């Protein structure tokens, strides 16, 4: 099956930019069908972004024009965070759903860390 | 880094029981996913059981459902199996891994980041 590549910790600058990585080798007959990435609230993730067949849609307002997600080479479906507040500390899940070519689907997730420093 | 350390297993008669624990070295225990997994003499590893991160849902593979129960004392650093109406067909090495895995593919070894050295437990008639 496929497996997400995700470091377990970011640290990004206060006020600045920071990328978020996750990657995975697309395996074949493997159709992506769906990229989220949550913010964790004790024990609920929380969707702020959501990538399906219908495009791009970020979940709150406080990240429009801060949010960004990899889209170029398939594989790569890094999370750019643009201004870090301090409120922006959290662990992060990225999620990614993929379609075989039986119909059935198959779901992947790893969370990361994110540190913002002063 | 993060070291995985198994203790309790050993020898147990047919419908006994016994508790197996890991104990994981590190700062941030809470946020990963905990796994169980047992390799039979002449077989392939296989999936047991685990535990998610943060609230902590637990999974448990078809053969042990009932039977087993898996926990964690986040505290201290440590994750429980308890193993209740053991039978002979639970021989194994029992292995402790680690990954960052949230809500899904807790059963998938290459999922994991840490492995344990894993301990002997053998159930007699």
């Amino acid at each position: 099956r496929p497996i997400l590549e995700v470091p377990e910790s970011v640290t990004g600058p206060w006020k600045g930019d920071v990328n978020l990585p996750c990657t995975y080798d697309p395996l074949q007959g493997y159709t992506q069908v769906l990229v989220k990435w949550l913010v964790q609230r004790g024990s609920d993730p929380v969707t702020i972004f959501l990538r399906d067949s219908s495009g791009d849609h970020i979940q709150q307002a406080k990240y429009q024009g801060r949010l960004h997600v990899s889209h170029k080479v398939p594989g790569d479906v890094s999370l750019q965070l643009s201004t870090l507040e301090m409120d922006d500390r959290s662990h992060y899940t990225c999620e990614v759903t993929w379609q075989t070519p039986d119909g059935n689907q198959v779901v992947r997730d790893k969370i990361t860390e994110l540190r913002v420093q002063k | 880094q993060v070291q995985l350390v198994e203790s309790g297993g050993g020898l147990v008669q047919a419908g006994g029981s016994l508790r197996l624990s890991c104990a994981a070295s590190g700062r941030t225990f809470s946020s990963y996913g905990m796994g169980w997994f047992r390799q039979a003499p002449g077989k392939e590893r296989e999936f047991v059981a685990a535990i998610g991160p943060f609230g902590g849902t637990t999974y448990y593979a078809d053969s042990v459902k009932g039977r087993f129960t898996i926990s964690r004392d986040n505290a201290k650093n440590t994750v429980y199996l308890q193993m209740n109406s053991l039978k002979p067909e639970d021989t194994a090495v029992y292995y402790c891994a680690a990954g960052r895995w949230n809500r899904y593919g807790e059963q998938d070894q290459y999922n994991y980041e840490y492995w344990g050295q894993g301990t002997q437990v053998t159930v007699s008639s």
